[PDB]
């Protein structure tokens, strides 16, 4: 634990981008979290939505 | 307790996860910040039952004994004058030992001089680590040995009107 | 399933149940590919900075 | 600032995205009571250190540097004179030596 | 526990006693500073929308 102010800094820019891309997985209310799944079975009035 | 929001809460994600990790993050630090600022000794001093400084008074800087919470009569105004998912969580310093922290610094500031901070409390007479700081600005020690019970008299005033502007001034 | 990507050999052991594969993020980076049963492995395509 | 003690001179080190910096400082040590003395009554003048602290043994002054052990006989050479014995408190009668 | 502060000493002051060092230890400490990140970019639009 001697070097733990470099790793403390490599650590959470690496949980920051693992976090940004996990949000990726969220659908926010929508009816699926991925793009193609929506622009492959829906209208574009819905899809818009 | 709504559980059907907290199923909508769910589509969200991790969102909840890094405001308390936001949180936690400055928890900590503040007792980082309190850590790095009173801690930096790890000998506890105490000042010797005979308070003869040569002239000098520190009791309105150093704990009162016979309050309590040990603290000094400039400590204790200070403390005077400072007035749904929520928590608040406590300091890990407590206020006395806060308090104990600065009384081994006021302690070992007083009669060790500056050597305590740079290895072992090497004791010195408090009239003669007044010459070494008068030294330090480039006055001669025989101004501070000559004037001595002007000094003394003059700091001891001071100190008086420091404790009557801090508790005149809201 | 919809997407793009290039379609490349993998050796991904597979069980037999298993079909599709997915990262992190939950985008699909293989496939089982039907009438073939072959896996093929979904790499996106090449991109950067400008 | 630049580590525990009093501070000598620094090294720098590079790391992954920061910097390493050996402070090598120095540390006393050793420390050993004596007797001292704010200034030296003689010939009816106070002798005051220029640079040093009179500092006795038991039965010797001497004067020597503040942060290392070091006597020296008390001489004009290392001392200064300002004003009689009668205003400084606390000091002693010891003889200075003239070369 | 209640965690201790410091281990307690009690410095010998008297008017006229000093304490002179008569060795010294050279030591050398180490000291880590942070000076800066990984530079990392994203592309908002891809990023959004692919
Ligand atoms: C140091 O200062 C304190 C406070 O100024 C002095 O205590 C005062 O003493 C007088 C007479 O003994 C009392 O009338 C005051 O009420 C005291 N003040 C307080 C706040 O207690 C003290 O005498 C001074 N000298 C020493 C050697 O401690
Ligand atoms: C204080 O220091 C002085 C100087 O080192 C000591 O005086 C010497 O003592 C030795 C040992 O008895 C003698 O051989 C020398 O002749 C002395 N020198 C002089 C100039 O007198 C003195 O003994 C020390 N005192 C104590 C209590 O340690
Ligand atoms: C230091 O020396 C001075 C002067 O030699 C001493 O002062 C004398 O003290 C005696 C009795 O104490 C008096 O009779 C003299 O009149 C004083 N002379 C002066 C010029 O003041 C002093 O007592 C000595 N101190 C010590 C501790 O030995
Ligand atoms: C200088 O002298 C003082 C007192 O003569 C010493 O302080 C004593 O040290 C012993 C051993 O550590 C303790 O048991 C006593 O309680 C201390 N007394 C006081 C009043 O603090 C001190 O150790 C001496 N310094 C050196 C370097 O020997
Ligand atoms: C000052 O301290 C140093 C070490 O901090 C002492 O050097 C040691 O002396 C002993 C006995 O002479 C040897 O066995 C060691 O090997 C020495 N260590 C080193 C690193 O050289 C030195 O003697 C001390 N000096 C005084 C005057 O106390
Ligand atoms: C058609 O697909 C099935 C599996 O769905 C496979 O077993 C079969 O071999 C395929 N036939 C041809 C002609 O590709
Ligand atoms: C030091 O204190 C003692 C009493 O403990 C006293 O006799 C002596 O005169 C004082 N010396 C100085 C320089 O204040």
């Amino acid at each position: 634990s001697a070097l733990g102010k470099l790793q403390d800094v490599v650590n959470q820019n690496a949980q920051a981008l693992n976090t940004l891309v996990k949000q990726l997985s969220s659908n926010f209310g929508a009816i699926s979290s991925v793009l193609n799944d929506i622009l492959s079975r829906l209208d574009p009035p819905e899809a818009e939505v | 307790d709504s559980t059907e929001c907290s199923n909508l809460l769910l589509q969200y994600g991790s969102f909840c996860t890094q405001l308390n990790r936001a949180l936690t993050g400055i928890a900590v630090e503040q007792d980082k910040n309190t850590q790095e600022v009173f801690a930096q000794v790890k000998q506890i001093y105490k000042t010797p039952p005979i308070k003869d400084f040569g002239g000098f008074n520190f009791s309105q800087i150093l704990p009162d004994p016979s309050k309590p919470s040990k603290r000094s009569p400039i400590e204790d105004l200070l403390f005077n004058k400072v007035t749904n998912g929520l928590t608040v969580l406590p300091p890990l310093l407590t206020d006395e030992m806060i308090a104990q922290y600065t009384s081994a610094l006021l302690a070992g500031t007083i009669t060790s001089g500056w050597t305590f901070g740079a290895g072992p409390a090497l004791q010195i007479p408090f009239p003669m680590q007044m010459a070494y700081r008068f030294n330090g600005i480039g006055v001669t020690q025989n101004v501070l040995y000559e004037n001595q019970k002007l000094i003394a008299n003059q700091f001891n005033s001071a100190i008086g009107k420091i404790q009557d502007s801090l508790s005149s001034t809201p | 399933l919809t997407g793009t990507g290039v379609l490349t050999e993998s050796n991904k052991k597979f069980l037999p149940f298993q079909q599709f594969g997915r990262d992190i993020a939950d985008t699909t980076d293989a496939v089982r590919d039907p009438q073939t049963l072959e896996i093929l492995d979904i790499t996106p395509c090449s991109f950067g900075g400008v | 600032f630049c580590g525990k003690g009093y501070h000598l001179m620094s090294f720098p080190q590079s790391a992954p995205h920061g910097v390493v910096f050996l402070h090598v400082t120095y540390v006393p040590a050793q420390e050993k009571n004596f007797t001292t003395a704010p200034a030296i009554c003689h010939d009816g003048k106070a002798h005051f250190p220029r640079e040093g602290v009179f500092v006795s043994n038991g039965t010797h002054w001497f004067v020597t540097q503040r942060n290392f052990y070091e006597p020296q006989i008390i001489t004009t050479d290392n001392t200064f004179v300002s004003g009689n014995c009668d205003v400084v408190i606390g000091i002693v009668n010891n003889t200075v030596y003239d070369p | 526990y209640t965690m201790s502060l410091g281990a307690e000493n009690s410095v010998a002051y008297s008017n006229n006693s000093i304490a002179i060092p008569t060795n010294f230890t050279i030591s050398v400490t180490t000291e880590i500073l942070p000076v800066s990140m990984t530079k990392t970019s994203v592309d908002c639009t891809m990023y959004i929308c692919g």
